[PDB]
């Protein structure tokens, strides 16, 4: 089945010197929140700055199906925290990273469950 | 710099309530000018988290599962910015329904396409948004007269599903306003017309119904309050701020966790409107909430 795969076709398109998806919905908060990835509310830390979910998912931002049983979207109606130095390209950002299941950081990126 | 710069806005003063002036052209002092901004930051994130500021100052009445809708939701930009406001103001476990004319992405937990006019609903909400504004209103081609369109859609909605006890926060400018609308506030404990700070250079304001009676309290003249606004916004120029962005320690609404009953248009004494009037008390069934949007079929 001819799958579109927008996550591939979107770094090919970076790659390629291409503007990144503009108008992500960045919160106003204390930035003194834990640092996790994905949040019921802001949490970014000294080093993050807070976006709304929905405005941060290529699927959402594109209107096109969710690869996850039953369409269910896990940034629509949350808040992601991203660096303060990737915070020109959050789609890209959260697609390129993992989030730990452990401790809930971004793995690269203050999750400590290693050192 | 007025200590009402450090304020989220301005309120509509008692005594600009009162007055009886006739409807003038709004020539606001600073008409066009911007704030400034913290970097990165969208206007209308700024605008949605200065009016929450203001609401937490005010008897709103805030229950476990409590039901927001805001209409008007959509923008050019494709995006919510004040839906994600009311997220992150509003108490987890809020359910929260918004809706656009135009396609738009959400963080509510429903979004409804189309006009205001095609939304239906069985249920009452504790709190209604309206951001609401028909970029006609533009072709200013005559008198100003109250405008209708969506805003007796939004007079309707009030009456019939609104929670007693509930509120709301309806924008309005010099030309884009209703006369019911204005009639309706005086149905409420108390109401303001309240401007943010940083879009003080605008005559934007939003109409605050602060606790739902469901009958009227105060006989308002909506032609007659609408000159009142417009003379205190000519009158009282106000100076752009983005101070009270600064501090977002205390943003989040408290769950005063409100008390919801099922009464009848019977056991509706003065016992009960002294609760309904400081936030106390809400008014309506605990049923599941069912929404539905009206599909016109042609060919
Ligand atoms: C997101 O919310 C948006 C905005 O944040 C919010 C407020 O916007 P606003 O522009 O500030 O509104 P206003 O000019 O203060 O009032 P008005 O009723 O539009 O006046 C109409 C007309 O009267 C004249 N006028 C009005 N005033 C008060 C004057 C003045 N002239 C002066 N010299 N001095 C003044 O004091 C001028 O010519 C105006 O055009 O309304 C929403 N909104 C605006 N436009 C759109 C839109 N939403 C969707 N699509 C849109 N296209
Ligand atoms: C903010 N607010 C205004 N009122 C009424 O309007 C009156 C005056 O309105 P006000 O907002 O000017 O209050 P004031 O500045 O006197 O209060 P202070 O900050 O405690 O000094 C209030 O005392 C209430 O009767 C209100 N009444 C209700 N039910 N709920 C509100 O949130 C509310
Ligand atoms: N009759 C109607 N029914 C529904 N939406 C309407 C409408 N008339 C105007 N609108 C909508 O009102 C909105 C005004 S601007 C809304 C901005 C939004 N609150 C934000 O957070 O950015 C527009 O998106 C417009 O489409
Ligand atoms: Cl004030
Ligand atoms: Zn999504
Ligand atoms: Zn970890």
């Amino acid at each position: 089945a001819f799958a579109v795969d927008a996550a591939k076709a979107y770094k090919d398109y970076l790659a390629s010197g291409g503007q990144p998806i503009t108008n992500c919905v960045k919160m106003l908060c204390t930035h003194t929140g834990t640092g996790q990835a994905i949040t019921v509310t802001p949490e970014a830390n000294m080093d993050q700055e807070s976006f709304g979910g929905a405005s941060c998912c290529l699927y959402c931002r594109c209107h096109i199906d969710h690869p996850n049983p039953k369409g269910f979207c896990d940034l629509k109606g949350k808040y992601v925290q991203i660096p303060t130095t990737c915070a020109n390209d959050p789609v890209g950002f959260t697609l390129k990273n993992t989030v730990c299941t452990v401790c809930g950081m971004w793995k690269g990126y203050g999750c400590s469950c290693d050192q | 710099a007025s200590s009402q710069a450090w304020q989220p806005g301005v309120a509509m003063p008692n005594l600009y309530k009162m007055q009886r002036m006739l409807l003038e052209k709004c020539d606001l002092q600073n008409y066009g000018d911007s704030a400034t901004l913290p970097k990165g930051i969208m206007m209308n994130v700024a605008k949605y988290t200065q009016l929450c500021q203001y609401l937490n100052t005010l008897t709103l009445a805030v229950p476990y599962n409590m039901r927001v809708i805001h209409f008007g939701a959509g923008s050019d930009k494709g995006v919510a910015p004040g839906t994600a406001v009311l997220r992150q103001w509003l108490p987890t476990g809020t359910l929260l329904v918004d809706s656009d004319l135009n396609d738009f992405v959400s963080d509510a937990d429903s979004t409804l396409i189309g006009d205001c006019a095609t939304v239906h609903t069985a249920n009452k909400w504790d709190l209604i948004i309206s951001d609401m504004y028909d970029p006609k209103t533009k072709n200013v081609t005559k008198e100003n007269d109250s405008k209708e369109g969506f805003f007796t859609y939004i007079c309707g909605f009030i009456q019939q599903k609104l929670a007693l006890g509930g509120s709301v926060a309806i924008k309005i400018t010099e030309h884009s306003w209703n006369a019911d609308l204005y009639k309706l506030m005086g149905h409420f404990a108390w109401w303001t017309a309240f401007v943010t700070n940083v879009n003080a250079s605008s005559s934007e304001a939003f109409l605050i119904g602060c606790n739902y009676l469901g009958k009227p309290r105060e006989q308002i003249d909506g032609y007659v309050m609408h000159a009142n606004y417009i003379f205190w916004r000519n009158t009282n120029p106000i100076q752009l701020s983005s101070y009270s962005l600064f501090d977002m320690s205390k943003f989040p609404l408290k769950l005063r966790g409100t008390a919801v009953m099922s009464l009848k248009e019977g056991q509706i004494n003065d016992m009960i409107l002294s609760l309904l009037s400081k936030g106390r008390l809400i008014i309506r069934e605990n049923n599941r909430v069912v929404i539905s949007s009206d599909v016109l079929v042609n060919n």
